[PDB]
């Protein structure tokens, strides 16, 4: 109950047109950085698939978000510390830990599902060392508390 | 690490980042797989999806055709690409060498391992490959650490040499003209670092054991061996040569698109008008049934300038002048005996010769009495008990007579050049531990094979056969140095069939033997018999095929190398080889240098089983010569050829033996570091990493130092490492978005 009154409060500090309507995009960002991370192709399968129109055209309310995130947290397919650190380590060619930002950059750009640049330059500014390289389990680390 | 190799490092190895950075390729596991084509029987495509027993499959070319799926065939992993020994691939297949290969050439990757086999491609383009830097760099080097290349071999055969105190010899198997000369001479300087000596002597021989084929215009007939003899302290000493295998009804009998050997053409050259006049020579070959009987001539290499060659070669050697003289007449002299006639005599079987001319040219050539020649010739006298008995033959029999004694005076010629060739090529230092270089004609193929293409194939099984035995000796080595030993089934046998059914007593070269003794003999009940004794008993032997209108086609067997079929026509006139004893007594009593000088079935059977009682005394080493296209263009290929010298080569056997075994060995370090985590958490890691990916164990074996896979498991581990990396991205994507 707690945690649905503090999902009111944050879909409520997200409302900017002050109709208390927001596009899912919204929704499925509050869901991502409280507690679960649901994938675009969740996000895609819990709404229906919704297309480029369809995004920005329909709008649900916290009461049909009641269903979705109750199903959302019966899914705990997360992975693990020891599979993210393995996951990484497949990049360690030299054995000593260190990859430099390119390589990991053209895997997230090219590889995967898209991220935006600026989110990229927000989120993955001045760790970089002098010689550009990420150790990733410090990473790991980092990206497991913010 | 590698950059000792200078500009020729590319060619050995393209770079740490080069091969790395282009492995990065899209491909998928399911749908893009190979498919057969219909001019070149092989090209790349992809499958839009599964559609039954219709595929719909799109090639670089650009098509809709359509294949069963049930010789759909996969494709190489991308990053299993460029791989420098083929029994390392986790996907053996008749195109998959072949586009490797391709590919490796294309990339100018010209040598590559296939096992103990070691392809080198002949590029037509100078490279770095012979620079002394290279050699000077490449001493000492073991055969794995080292790229795949031929000195690689010769080197670890040179260490073994010296290590076992045991003679090792290589063997080389190609085309010839298209850079087996290259090949042979690259080697023989490699181990040099009497090279002059050697180039000199060859053209000569060359010229004596060559002849104009359907396929190579120069084909080397004869076997050359050559002993490069050490010393004790494994230093050069001096250098050997002989000739196993020479044909001898080449020489009396030409097919329809085949030449004699290139001697009397180039005899018949006009620049040397005193040889002609002292010959006697009416200067037509059409005129004399020896020559023109096959093919008059082609352009191919000038006459006059290899005969040129032979003559100043001859004159910077050795010998002395005057025997050149000699040996031109006495081939004259052989040339000659093409134009008797003999005709029977009335009321009697009893033969009489007519053109008593040529007779009298013969005998003044080799100073005889051609009164007496003609008197052993046709009543042949033979001791018998403690008295002489004189006999007279028919027309037929004193024809094969005398094909018979030019044969065998041809071979005791080409025996005795051999013999004075060697005389002059060993010097004085003590000789130890010699290394042998073979040098034979392919198992060649045609589509009119004959009686000497069924002698070349029964050589070349008969070599595939030692490389088999070998193959398995070695693979006991190895599996018994690590613990395992199951399935050591010899391989012998597994090839075994067509030898029996060739040499063995009741066997086809027994009853071609056998046959031909019985007073009447002909080719149909030949035929006969062997259907007889043969069609049904044996399981090689079966019912012949006409495919696309062949000339003809009367009976088949299974080769290595795939399914074979002869012609029976004429193999019982030219079989048989009667020697008149009495005539080469009236030789031993000619006044000319011929005292120094001097069926066929048989005699190659016991030929043969001398050279593999002598080659099975030293550890063998095997080297492959391919050429990439018909055409002199390098960069293009045509991949039926390929196909066919791989066929013929037997590689695709020795790939096929490898990979009923268990092929794929790989450290445990490697795949605990590349394949754990697939399930993360070195025996008890690797049995339980093992027993949790759901694999039944018959499809490997586990050892202490190397894990033993099947070709297939790999491939099952590689979308397996896709899947996990895939499920890894999207969980790195999902925290990343936690993240923000």
């Amino acid at each position: 109950k707690e945690q649905q009154e503090d999902f009111k409060e944050a879909f409520l500090l997200f409302d900017r047109t002050g109709e208390c309507k927001i596009t899912l995009s919204q929704v499925g960002d509050v869901l991502r950085a409280l507690g679960t991370n649901p994938t675009n192709a969740e996000v895609k399968k819990v709404l229906g698939n919704p297309s480029n129109e369809e995004m920005n055209a329909k709008k649900i309310e916290f009461e049909q978000f009641l269903p979705m995130m109750q199903a959302i947290s019966n899914n705990k397919d997360q992975g693990g510390y020891e599979d993210f650190v393995e996951g990484l380590r497949v990049f360690d060619k030299e054995g000593n830990g260190t990859v430099m930002g390119a390589e990991l950059r053209h895997v997230l750009a090219t590889l995967g599902e898209k991220m935006k640049e600026e989110e990229v330059e927000a989120l993955l500014a001045g760790q970089e060392d002098s010689n550009g390289c990420i150790n990733y389990e410090a990473f790991v680390k980092h990206i497991m508390s913010v | 690490e590698m950059a000792v190799f200078g500009a020729a490092a590319p060619y050995l190895r393209k770079s740490e980042k080069e091969r790395l950075e282009a492995q990065t390729r899209p491909f998928d596991l399911k749908k893009d797989v190979f498919v057969p084509d219909d001019k070149q029987e092989f090209v790349k495509a992809k499958i839009v999806s599964r559609e039954g027993g219709k595929v719909t499959a799109e090639t670089e070319y650009g098509k809709t055709v359509t294949v069963k799926e049930d010789q759909v065939m996969q494709q190489n992993p991308p990053k299993f690409d460029k791989i420098e020994d083929m029994a390392m691939l986790t996907f053996l297949h008749e195109p998959a060498v072949l586009y490797n290969l391709k590919d490796r050439y294309g990339s100018w990757m010209i040598y590559t391992y296939s096992g103990l086999f070691c392809v080198t491609v002949n590029p037509y383009k100078w490279l770095p490959v012979y620079t002394p830097e290279v050699v000077a760099a490449y001493r000492g080097k073991k055969r794995s650490e080292a790229p795949p290349h031929i000195f690689s071999i010769s080197d670890n055969a040179y260490q073994y040499m010296l290590t076992d105190r045991e003679n090792q010899s290589i063997l080389i198997t190609g085309e010839s003209g298209a850079g087996k000369t290259v090949n042979t001479k690259r080697v023989i300087q490699y181990f040099a670092v009497l090279e002059d000596q050697i180039i000199q002597a060859n053209p000569a021989l060359e010229a004596f054991g060559n002849a104009k084929t359907v396929r190579n215009d120069n084909s080397s007939r004869f076997g050359k061996f050559i002993r490069i003899h050490f010393g004790a302290t494994g230093k050069l000493a001096s250098a050997d040569i002989e000739t196993y295998l020479l044909e001898k009804s080449r020489v009396i009998f030409q097919l329809k698109a085949e030449r004699d050997y290139h001697i009397f053409y180039q005899i018949l050259s006009n620049k040397k008008p005193e040889l002609l006049d002292m010959l006697l020579i009416t200067n037509n070959p059409y005129d004399y049934a020896f020559i023109s009987q096959g093919e008059t001539t082609v352009a191919s290499i000038d006459d006059a300038e290899e005969l040129m060659a032979t003559d100043n070669a001859f004159d910077v050697l050795g010998f002395t002048s005057e025997e050149k003289n000699s040996m031109y007449k006495l081939t004259g002299a052989i040339m000659h005996f093409g134009n008797m006639k003999f005709k029977l005599k009335q009321r009697e079987e009893q033969a009489e010769p007519d053109g008593t001319e040529e007779a009298d040219k013969s005998a003044y050539l080799m100073g005889l009495n051609s009164a007496d020649l003609l008197k052993g010739l046709c009543h042949p006298r033979v001791k018998v008990g403690n008295e002489y008995v004189t006999k007279g033959q028919n027309v037929q029999q004193v024809i094969y007579a005398t094909g018979a004694l030019a044969k065998a005076v041809y071979e005791r010629m080409f025996n005795w050049m051999v013999t004075r060739i060697n005389a002059t090529l060993e010097t004085k230092q003590p000789r130890q531990y010699f290394i042998g270089v073979l040098d034979i004609a392919g198992f060649e193929i045609f589509d009119f094979n004959s009686f000497e293409q069924l002698c070349i194939n029964f050589t070349n099984e008969k070599l595939q056969q030692f490389f088999n035995h070998h193959m398995f000796v070695l693979e006991q080595e190895e599996y018994k140095k690590e613990g395992i030993e199951w399935t050591f089934i010899d391989f012998g046998m597994d090839l075994q069939a067509c030898i029996d059914l060739i040499e063995k007593p009741m066997g086809i070269m027994s009853i071609l033997e056998e046959e031909c003794m019985f007073p009447k003999a002909t080719d149909m009940t030949f035929k006969a018999k062997l259907f007889d004794n043969h069609l049904g008993k044996s399981a090689n032997f079966q019912k012949p095929r006409n495919i696309k209108g062949k000339p003809e086609a009367h009976f088949s067997l299974i080769h290595y190398a795939g399914i074979v079929d002869y012609n029976i026509i004429g193999w019982l006139q030219k079989n048989k080889d009667p020697l008149n004893e009495t005539v080469v007594g009236l030789y031993q009593k000619s006044s000319l240098k011929l005292l120094s000088t001097l069926t066929v079935s048989a005699l190659h059977r016991e030929n043969l089983n001398k050279l593999m009682t002598n080659l099975r005394s030293t550890h063998p080493h095997f080297v492959r010569c391919i050429i990439p296209n018909e055409t002199k263009s390098p960069g293009v290929m045509d991949n039926p050829l390929v196909m066919h010298q791989l066929r013929c080569n037997g590689v695709l056997e020795g790939i096929r033996i490898c990979r009923k075994g268990f092929p794929n060995r790989i450290l445990y370090g490697d795949f605990r570091q590349r394949y754990r985590i697939l399930n993360p958490a070195s025996r008890k890691g690797a049995e339980k990493l093992l027993s949790s990916l759901d694999i039944d164990h018959n499809q490997y074996k586990f050892g202490h130092t190397k894990v033993f896979f099947k070709a297939g498991l790999l491939g099952l581990l590689e979308e397996m490492r896709d899947e996990r990396l895939s499920r890894i991205i999207t969980r790195i994507q999902a925290q990343s978005r936690g993240v923000l």
